[PDB]
């Protein structure tokens, strides 16, 4: 590897976490979605 | 390697480290150098008188009558025990002379200036990022249908398409806002969402304008640049200059180019060190020691060795001797224990310390790989293009 | 006796009526000045400097009441060979002493191990060291604006294209005003600015949208990594750095490298192996004037100058167009030479002792050091 | 006023062509801007005291 | 060898090997600035 | 600085070394391997600011 420095950084898991609130966010958006909507 | 001067015009004389040699009726001229020193330190331990003189005749041997032009033609003139000069060891010089392992290794290079980038645009965008995007049409188009349940111009999931997937780049579509408040809610999700997303884009941008990586040489004496010199349309020069060691190297590596290179072939090692400067040329391959020696020397920051410095046709340089000489088992020894000084740090200082430092960054502005962009882009598009009679067909 | 210099002291001529204009501190202070000897270029002068105040300051100590000469050299002194009488003399200041020409010993010169052999001197009054004199260079790196931020090939190449491609998604829209509102869809998707009026019914066309808004995301980010590396970085080289920097450690004819002539500073380039082409060179080449080495700097004759390091430090202050070295050389310090003996002596001894005992170092600072605006 | 910050609020749209093109100017000038923003953020980022 | 009256009262010292004073050493810091910091405010006149 | 100093090897008030040892001094600062005393000591790596 190239790993002297850290050029190589493209999140993916470390973003994928927040990506995953963001889905997280969807679920919620069902339970509030169908709850509220009634 | 080595380095002369005029004497002091007041004394006529070199003071300090310097030493004497004449030149022709030969007249004194400054004996200087740091690989010289390493010959005083040499003959120091070894106890053996050193004296100068001035090559007159080519640089180091050849046959070309079937005899050397120089230094070693003196050895064959054995006007000397030995003498000094970067020794390229070589097959020819091998059958010619005697000589030991270097005081300094040295090798097959060349020099191209410093370059006056295709990634950065999907570069840092981890692939699973465009996957995390289809996902986003996924749980998209699904909050869409379930929030028009209750719910239930529409503004289809097609349309919401267009509306999320606005979101998608930077928003920037005004037409049809749904109005479901838990649905607004959900534009909440994707919205932030993009926010942080947008966020990933810009460092991102950060890292890959953070990141260098320049490289971009040629391979070597198999280099494809060097394999056809017709085949790009400026022809690539890289040489030296005539009656070369490594340009005999050369001479059987590749043909090819030695032909080709005649051409563009130069006189001087400094002098087309200096069309470098005006790059009149491509580059110029020298001895990698040598060359390195005309890497440290920089007017400002320009040249660049061919590649990081690999090795090619790896050699070195010393003093060598006649075939069954004296000092031979001792001159070794001799360089046995002046490597075995450490002071070779002192020849760094003394010549090989360099100030062109090592490894790395002007500002790119240029298409180049964001014509890249633009490339994939009208792509996609003729894509949907295509796409689209297959729609009217549809 | 001592000479003028801006670490050590600033005096021009005094007034018509022979006098000093009355100055007081940015502590509002009008400290103390006095009259001086001074050179046409044997005339008056004044006495003004922050080290001469502390010489009035050892006065204040033990009283004795200080008689200033100009300095008729500008050094101190180096013994060294006349033209015959193989006597090594030094000529100047500690000549003078030497000569007795003054009592007091009055200058901020390092304490010479050469010169120590010649005659003693006191503890230091302050640190101080040697290096060479570094001058800035044009910071410029200002540039390109937005647009050279851009390719302007490529700008508005991208530019004209999405109009083209417009027109394309424009045949999406005439084939199955649009075209004008297409015109405020694709530049407006530059802005990216929502004019407003709509997206296109056709969802290939509008996939081409998700497109062209791609090649905006892109392109914002075009300028943001753009502007990103023009605020990076930055300048390649600004070098000096080792004593044995390679610039000094290759003699050539392109880098001019000096130090003062006849100095303490010359002297720690003096007696040595190293310095042989330098010494050597810089001597050939060297200026006389620390005036003129300021001078030289603001003039940018040579590539290079040394002097008194921390005086430099000093002297940093004096403009902005120079720069400061790396890091220490030979270093000593500021102190009163001891000629013989003197009840001065062990007396200045307890007036550096009290001195770095008290503050009043501190008030130097304040009368030089402090006013660093650098 | 809205590109002043990031443009961002969606309502009344004067539908003038040439204010539309006037739009423009102002518009892209945001761009410029909040690039200038941006590096900004990153001089700062990069700007250690 | 701390230069010290009492000390130079009490014995003889020549300058020293080495130059020295007082000082503390806080650990490394575990801003203030940015906000409005590069923003150059003729940009606002702008 | 803050309240400046040294340190070395001192002696009592008169002393036999003491113009002498004070030479000493003179020409160890002439030697410039205080740089080595950095070496065998006050090279740090710590680095700088």
């Amino acid at each position: 590897d190239s790993r002297s420095n850290a050029p190589a950084t493209l999140t993916c898991e470390n973003m994928a976490g927040v990506f995953m609130l963001v889905a997280g966010g969807i679920v919620a958006g069902i339970f509030l979605i169908f709850i509220e909507i009634a | 390697f080595v380095i002369v001067e005029s004497v002091d015009p007041l004394s006529g004389t070199c003071m300090r480290n310097t030493v004497p040699c004449q030149k022709r009726g030969y007249i004194k001229k400054c004996c200087k150098g740091f690989c010289i020193d390493i010959l005083k330190k040499i003959s120091k331990s070894v106890k053996f008188t050193y004296d100068l003189y001035l090559v007159t005749n080519g640089k180091h041997g050849k046959k070309i009558n079937g005899t050397w032009n120089g230094m070693i033609g003196e050895v064959v003139m054995k006007r000397a025990y030995m003498a000094v000069g970067s020794l390229t060891i070589n097959e020819e010089r091998s059958e010619v002379v005697d000589f030991s392992v270097p005081f300094i290794e040295t090798g097959i290079s060349v020099m191209v200036s410093r370059s006056n980038s295709p990634s950065a645009f999907l570069e840092p965008f981890s692939a699973c990022v465009w996957v995390m995007m289809f996902v986003m049409l996924l749980i998209v188009s699904a909050v869409a249908v379930f929030v028009f349940e209750y719910f239930s111009p529409s503004f289809t999931i097609g349309k919401a398409i267009w509306l999320l997937w606005g979101l998608v780049f930077n928003n920037s579509v005004p037409v049809q806002n749904p109005k479901g408040t838990t649905s607004k809610i959900m534009v909440s999700v994707w919205a932030f969402f993009a926010v942080i997303f947008l966020a990933s884009y810009t460092a991102n941008l950060a890292a890959f304008m953070i990141q260098e990586e320049y490289v971009d040489q040629v391979s070597g004496l198999s280099d494809k640049k060097f394999q056809r010199p017709n085949d790009f349309s400026p022809p690539f020069r890289f040489g030296t200059v005539p009656n070369g060691s490594t340009e005999r190297n050369i001479r059987n590596n590749y043909a090819e180019m030695h032909a080709y290179m005649g051409k563009f072939n130069q006189r001087g090692v400094d002098d087309a060190l200096l069309s470098l400067k005006t790059g009149k040329l491509d580059a110029f391959i020298y001895d990698a020691a040598v060359l390195n020696y005309m890497a440290g020397r920089d007017e400002g920051c320009k040249l660049v060795t061919i590649g990081s410095g690999k090795v090619f046709a790896s050699t070195g340089y010393g003093i060598a001797i006649q075939k069954d000489s004296g000092w031979k088992r001792q001159v070794d020894l001799a360089i046995l224990q002046l490597f075995g000084d450490g002071e070779m740090e002192e020849l760094e200082a003394l010549w090989l310390t360099g100030i062109c430092h090592n490894e790395k960054m002007s500002s790119q502005l240029d298409i180049d790989n964001m014509a890249g962009v633009f490339y994939m882009l009208g792509a996609a598009m003729a894509l949907s293009l295509i796409t689209f009679i297959s729609e009217h067909l549809f | 006796v001592t000479i003028h210099q801006e670490p050590f002291v600033y005096v021009k001529p005094t007034m018509s009526d022979g006098t000093c204009k009355e100055e007081f501190t940015v502590n509002g202070d009008p400290v103390k000045k006095v009259i001086c000897t001074g050179p046409n270029d044997t005339v008056p002068q004044c006495c003004y400097g922050f080290c001469i105040d502390l010489l009035i300051k050892l006065a204040r100590t033990m009283q004795f009441t200080y008689e200033v000469h100009l300095v008729a050299d500008g050094k101190f002194g180096t013994q060294e060979r006349v033209q015959n009488s193989n006597k090594k003399e030094w000529n100047g200041m500690m000549g003078e002493l030497l000569s007795g020409q003054a009592d007091m010993i009055v200058a901020p010169l390092t304490i010479n191990n050469e010169r120590a052999q010649y005659i003693e001197f006191s503890k230091p009054f302050k640190y101080q060291g040697l290096t060479i004199l570094v001058k800035k260079e044009i910071p410029r790196s200002t540039l390109d604006s937005f647009m050279q931020p851009f390719q302007s090939t490529l700008w508005l190449l991208v530019g004209l294209s999405v109009h083209v491609v417009a027109v394309m998604l424009y045949l999406l829209d005439r084939f199955s005003l649009t075209l004008s509102s297409a015109m405020w869809f694709s530049w407006g998707v530059l802005l990216n600015s929502g004019i407003g009026e709509g997206a296109p019914r056709s969802f290939s066309a509008r996939i081409l949208g998700m497109v062209w808004a791609g090649f905006a995301m892109i392109i914002v980010a075009s300028y943001t990594a753009n502007l990103a590396a023009f605020l990076v970085l930055d300048r390649p080289e600004e070098r000096i750095t080792g004593i044995n920097d390679p610039r000094l450690r290759n003699p050539s004819d392109k880098f001019i490298y000096a130090t003062v002539k006849q100095s303490s500073v010359d002297i720690y380039f003096r007696r040595q192996v190293e310095l042989s082409t330098m010494y050597r060179h810089m001597e050939k080449h060297n200026y006389e004037s620390a005036a003129e080495a300021i001078q030289a700097v603001r003039d940018n004759k040579l590539h290079a100058f040394i002097w008194d390091s921390a005086v430099l430090e000093f002297e940093a202050s004096q403009k902005c167009d120079l720069v400061t070295t790396g890091e220490l050389f030979f270093r000593s310090g500021f102190g009163i030479g001891m000629r013989k003996d003197s009840p001065w002596k062990q007396q200045v001894s307890l007036s550096i002792l009290k001195s770095h005992e008290n503050g009043f170092m501190e008030d130097l600072d304040k009368t030089w050091v402090r006013y660093q605006e650098c």
